[PDB]
């Protein structure tokens, strides 16, 4: 693209009216060149540390260090985006002066000076001149932003390349975890690329002061000095204001992300909090977290109500004082409209630099701070500069003290070694280090197999899981081979996990994802190894993590099949001794230091041997269901009023002021310029906090009706709909609708209505301006429909490419030592550069829309300043200069009014999320009986008799049970389990009314079930599901929020579980807070949960679910404390997975794909009996 | 900046993924 058409972007035209018919994938806006690549100025930059590490005698990369570094990499081209923002305002300066000239040469009637006395060829040199103003402008944005988004290309790879050189000691990853690293490539790189943006202005912005000072006076005087200053000291308090609220933002949403940590229990939890009747428990504690949080964004509300009152107040107070202080104080030379109507553009002007300037000297400050947070960042612990292991010194101390030393290791190829030692014996530290992650104080670890290294598989103790398909996190960016993956699949058991996905293979594993069992995300971990054909295994106790027990039988004989067929060398730390003298040529290692090292013969030989034998829609709909719906016409209608009366005494403050002008009846003109300049300003105030005002009032009855409207759905919903989708909706679009819409209202509100006085204004300057403006409006109407259409598509291209180049960020820090375990650094170093180049080609795209909306705009703009300028004059021979001093703001309203349009219908589009979610809602809570004289004082007989119910889920053609009669008496303790992928799960859970039993009659204790409060149902029969986690709070009220009860019942309910001792012995006690998941009670307090709950609601009842994986002797214990709970209750309908804890039962129903195929009265006559025997055994 | 999309952005926000 040449000069002639790289300054109008004359390429985006193309771009843009394909973008309309079309929409815009990432293979549209595509290619991306040479020198906007990130590996490219990652070469510069290497180049500029390099040159400096030459020059530089003193060492380290210091934040002096960087400055220079990014100065003599990117000063050629940010002096080229100074050097046109000087020209850019210093022409932009010469509009105010030919304003001056068409007034004075208006009105009471060498060739070269008469010239310039004209106001038909000075308006030409005006026209001719803003051309230049607003094309320079743009060019010199354009270059700040593509240098300042190759900051963010090159400074994501240099961090990114000392992720794969940190150490990861307990020192150094102990202290910043991923959370930090991910702040600094997302948080602190991004105020570190806007410093570049804004790092012109604080060049520019001085000039503008001076030249304003200097302008301002040779056109008014002495008394421009004075209204100068009261902008140049109404700009610390800008400042001020502007630093409260970014302290109370960040109040805000440090706040609200507590709210989020507890409504993620809320959702997460939602299917044993809706079982057990303890939805509105958990919805009045997220409640009363947004009482707190909605005081704290009314601090925010409140200083953001002054940062647009100061933006237009602080102006007009100046600019009444320069003019009132030139009448009062001492007119010499009058207020002529030549010099009145061109000095009001000269503040006009610099209305927005001084207050521009406040948050360019914030994000100076920030910039100082990134590179403070970078550099202490970049000075890190590097990691370093078949396995034989001399002498074997390291440590995870830098300077000192071995947790390895005398470490003699020897492992030559052809191998299957296992490790096996104390719980804390330098194992897996031993593999780690014999890897090269540790720093080797003394001796070397030598190399030779199929300096010089080796690519090594590693499976990680604590798992890691990267997120995306199962398949692929088992592939791990390796040719599929399906021969392979089907060998894994069925050795870790993968057959019964893809099946439970929503998905299978292709199901979004691990983080950001399926949360999925331990055991599960251990076999995940496991499974990729054995697929990866790399040339060792190091595998970091698997057996010793494998809680599939037939499957850990399962793993061992694949692993010696595959490491013997293969000839792949494997060394596998556990401390499970099951193979351990078999024939592994074992190495064991004790308290840090190799203990014995020798054929398993040799261990016989001793004696350690027996201690191992022991797409295109605008939405009014949304936006009328915002503003009429949330607010009330009650501040609807004076926030409506208030923004027209604001915008109507705008043009009644300057129709006056040009009416005095022309007299240049004077204190009379004072009084009436006073008072109108203060009720200007009057309405300023109590327009920027009536904005505010409703966006506060408005977040709070969505946010409270979202709430209390997701409380109130089924459990099918939560099944149905993704938990994703709920929290993400919940989440991200209630910030967009506290944090985000009104500002955005108002500044729209101001604007586009500013824009359309300003129109006004010309319009009655010059009568027949409307033929004028016909032919123009609807250029301005295409370029807008066309910029709509297209850059909401790359606003969204723009924010969900950020998502996963930072989730590269996380998943390089978590699982790091896996990548260079595998020698696999520039694999994922490339999928960096494309993840990089994804988020620059996507911004880029962005501004440059941005940039072909302004220059375009503009254009249409300037057409406004000449024809306004040409229709007037030969209209004012046969307010002339407060019209043509509108022309230079139409310029730059017509950009914002498009450019907030844009961006508000955007956000306009998350509140339409909202509603779409507050629109579902089904479970009924009605009791069709006599409510509370029908039920009697607690409905626990025992008596829950089936008549032919007939249960779904699907609602359309698929039932899961049919025909089924079974009447447990009082006290008939029948564990009923049969088919295990017929019903039994449904069964469970459809006994408290939560399934559509679409015939029949399920009658307990006298009542129907189905005619029943779901409150009062769900209260009064408790249960225990399979594995299920625990809600972070107060033990007591963890157990029962909402008790009422006693304590001494609360302690006995828990000791009569298990974990008394524990419950006793915690620090806490009674009010001990749950630590963010249950990390530190038991799976059997859930039971004893489930146990206090169902005593203190003095039923009988219960129906209990299955036990996932645990500890057998704490099931056999649960399964006495049943017992137990047997003998206080002593009768309890409790289905069960493995059915030999099932055998010790009083009747027996045994189900079939879906019907009833045993009814066995007792449970001894099963074991005689066929059908029920064969599910037995 | 008479439209505030203005340089004082709060950069960190967390979204899980869509559907
Ligand atoms: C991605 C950032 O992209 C840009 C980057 C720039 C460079 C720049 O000085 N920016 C800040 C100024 C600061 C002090 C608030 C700004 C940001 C948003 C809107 C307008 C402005 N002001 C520009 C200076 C004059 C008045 C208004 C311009 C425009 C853009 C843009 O594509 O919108
Ligand atoms: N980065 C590190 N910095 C300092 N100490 C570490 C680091 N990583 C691990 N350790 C310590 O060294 C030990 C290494 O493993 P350990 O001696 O426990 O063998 P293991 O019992 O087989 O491993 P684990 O107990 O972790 O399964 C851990 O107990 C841990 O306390």
């Amino acid at each position: 693209v040449n000069l002639l058409s790289k300054g109008t972007y004359w390429w985006m035209n193309a771009f843009i009216k394909t973008a309309h018919k079309k929409p815009i994938d990432l293979r549209a806006i595509a290619k991306l060149p040479i020198a906007m690549r990130a590996l490219t100025n990652y070469q510069r930059l290497c180049v500029a540390f390099d040159a400096q590490a030459r020059k530089d005698t003193q060492s380290p990369q210091g934040a002096r260090a960087i400055w220079r570094a990014l100065c003599h990499a990117f000063g050629r081209r940010l002096i080229l985006s100074s050097t046109f923002r000087i020209l850019a305002d210093l022409l932009g300066f010469a509009g105010p002066l030919c304003i001056f000239g068409i007034v004075d040469h208006l009105g009471k009637e060498v060739s070269s000076q008469e010239f310039l006395g004209n106001a038909y060829v000075l308006a030409v040199l005006l026209f001719l001149a803003l051309l230049l103003q607003r094309t320079f402008l743009q060019a010199s944005y354009y270059v700040a932003i593509e240098t300042g988004i190759n900051l963010r290309g090159a400074i994501q790879t240099k961090i990114y390349n000392k992720i794969m050189h940190m150490s990861t000691s307990n020192l150094s990853m102990g202290e910043m975890t991923a959370g930090q690293i991910c702040n600094l490539v997302a948080i602190d790189t991004n105020q570190l690329m806007w410093f570049f943006f804004l790092c012109p202005n604080l060049w520019t912005m001085p000039v503008q002061i001076i030249v304003g000072v200097i302008l301002l006076y040779y056109i008014l005087g002495v008394s421009a000095l004075i209204g100068a200053a009261v902008i140049i000291l109404l700009a610390p308090v800008q400042y001020f204001v502007a630093t409260k609220l970014s302290q109370a933002q960040r109040t805000t949403l440090e706040h609200s992300n507590e709210r989020l940590k507890q409504t993620n229990e809320m959702l997460r939890g939602m299917k044993l909090l809706k079982l057990y009747a303890w939805e509105s428990i958990f919805c009045s504690r997220v409640e009363v977290t947004r009482r707190k949080e909605m005081t704290s964004l009314r601090a925010f509300a409140v200083y953001t109500s002054i940062s647009i009152f100061m933006n237009t107040a602080i102006p007009i107070a100046a600019v009444l004082i320069t003019f009132v202080g030139h009448v009062s104080f001492f007119k010499e030379s009058d207020l002529s409209p030549s010099v009145a109507f061109a000095s009001l553009s000269l503040f006009h002007i610099l209305v927005t630099p001084l207050f521009l300037l406040s948050s360019v000297v914030r994000s100076t400050v920030k910039a100082l701070v990134s590179v403070q947070k970078l550099s202490e960042f970049l000075s890190s612990a590097e990691i370093r500069e078949c396995v034989q292991i001399i002498g074997g010194f390291f440590t995870w101390t830098p300077d000192g003290i071995p947790t390895l030393s005398n470490i003699t290791i020897r492992i030559p190829r052809g191998q299957l070694t296992m490790i096996v030692g104390q719980v804390g014996c330098g194992k897996s530290s031993l593999l780690l280090a014999t890897l090269g992650e540790m720093q080797k104080v003394s001796g070397a670890v030598f190399w030779n197999s199929n300096r010089s290294r080796g690519p090594v598989a590693y499976a990680s103790q604590k798992p890691w899981l990267l997120n995306a398909t199962v398949e692929e996190n088992i592939t791990f960016e390796s040719p599929f081979n399906k021969q392979r993956y089907k060998m894994v699949i069925e050795a870790c058991s993968l057959q019964p996990d893809i099946d439970i996905l929503p998905h299978g293979d292709q199901t979004q594993i691990g983080e950001r994802g399926i949360n999925l069992s331990g055991g599960q995300r251990q076999r995940i971990s496991v499974a990729r190894a054995l697929y990866q054909q790399t040339n060792v295994v190091f595998l970091d106790d698997p057996f010793s993590a494998l809680d599939v027990h037939l499957s850990d039988h399962l793993m061992q004989a694949g692993i010696l099949e595959l490491l013997r067929d293969d000839k792949r060398t494997v060394v596998l730390v556990t401390h499970k001794l099951q193979y351990l003298p078999h024939a592994d040529w074992i190495i064991a290692m004790k308290d840090g230091t190799i203990q014995r090292e020798g054929t398993l013969k040799d261990f016989q030989r001793s004696e350690c041997q027996l201690f191992e034998h022991w797409q295109r829609a605008k939405i009014p709909w949304r936006a009328c269901t915002k503003y009429l719906s949330s607010a009330g016409i009650l501040l609807l209608s004076l926030l409506v009023f208030s923004q027209l009366l604001k915008h109507m005494v705008l043009v009644a403050i300057d129709y006056w002021l040009a009416k005095w002008t022309d007299s240049a009846d004077q204190s009379v003109y004072a009084m009436v310029f006073t008072l109108l300049c203060s009720l200007g300003i009057v309405l300023c105030l109590v327009t920027s906090v009536t904005v505010e005002w409703t966006g506060l009032k408005v977040a709070k009855r969505l946010h409270r009706s979202l709430l209390n409207r997701i409380i109130l759905a089924p459990m099918r919903f939560f099944e149905t709909t993704p938990l994703g989708s709920i929290l993400n909706r919940f989440s991200s679009d209630c910030n967009t609708i506290d944090q985000h819409i009104p500002s955005t209202l108002e500044c729209l509100s101001r604007s586009t209505l500013l824009c359309v006085s300003a129109l006004t204004v010309i319009s009655y300057v010059t009568p027949v301006f409307l033929v004028a403006l016909l032919p123009l409006a609807v250029v301005c109407y295409f370029i807008q429909k066309y910029f709509r259409v297209a850059s909401r598509d790359l606003q969204q291209l723009d924010d969900t490419t950020q998502l996963p180049l930072v989730s590269h960020f996380a998943e390089t820090v978590e699982g790091l030592t896996t990548i260079r375990a595998f020698r696999y650094e520039a694999r994922f170093q490339q999928k960096l550069l494309e993840y990089t180049d994804s988020n620059n080609i996507a911004s880029l795209f962005l501004t440059a829309a941005n940039r072909w909306l302004e220059v375009c705009m503009e254009y249409i703009g300037a057409c406004v300043v000449l024809i306004a300028a040409a229709t007037s004059i030969s209209n004012s021979l046969h307010l002339v200069g407060l019209g043509l001093t509108y022309a230079l703001m139409v310029s730059n309203y017509l950009n914002w009014m498009v450019r907030n349009l844009a961006d508000m219908e955007i956000q306009l589009g998350a509140v339409k999320r909202i509603h779409a979610l507050l629109k579902t809602e089904a479970e009924s809570y009605e009791g069709l009986l006599a409510p509370s004289l029908i039920p009697k004082n607690w409905p626990d007989q025992g008596k829950i008799q089936i008549q032919n119910l007939s249960v779904r889920y699907d609602s359309s053609l698929k039932p899961v049970l049919k025909h089924v009669n079974t009447l447990i008496s009082p006290g008939q303790k029948i564990g009923i389990c049969g088919r295990t992928g017929s019903g039994k799960s449904s069964f469970s859970l459809a006994f408290f009314r939560m399934v559509d039993m679409f015939e029949g009659r399920i009658i307990i204790d006298g009542i129907d079930i189905a005619k029943l409060p779901l409150h009062t149902l769900r209260s009064r029969l408790s249960i225990i599901l399979q594995d299920p986690v625990l809600f972070s709070g107060t033990i007591r009220f963890n157990l029962d929020p909402e008790k009422k009860c006693s304590d001494s019942t609360l302690w006995e309910a828990l000791e009569i579980a298990q974990l008394k001792l524990v419950v006793k012995a915690l620090p806490g006690g009674l009010d001990a807070i749950i630590t963010e998941g249950g990390e530190n009670f038991s799976q059997g307090q859930r039971q004893l949960f489930c146990l206090a709950r169902a005593f203190v609601r003095k039923t009988s009842i219960f129906i209990m679910d299955e036990a996932t994986a645990s500890i057998d002797m704490a099931t056999e214990n649960i399964l006495q404390k049943v017992v137990m709970t047997a003998f206080a209750d002593r009768t309890v309908v409790t289905i069960a997975h493995r059915v030999h804890t099932i055998l010790s039962a009083d009747l027996v129903m045994v189900l079939k794909r879906g019907a009833i195929l045993e009814f066995d009265k007792p449970e001894t006559l099963l074991s005689q009996k066929d059908s029920v025997f064969a599910s037995f055994v | 900046m008479l439209s505030r999309k203005g340089i004082i952005p709060e950069e960190y926000v967390l979204t899980r993924l869509a559907e």
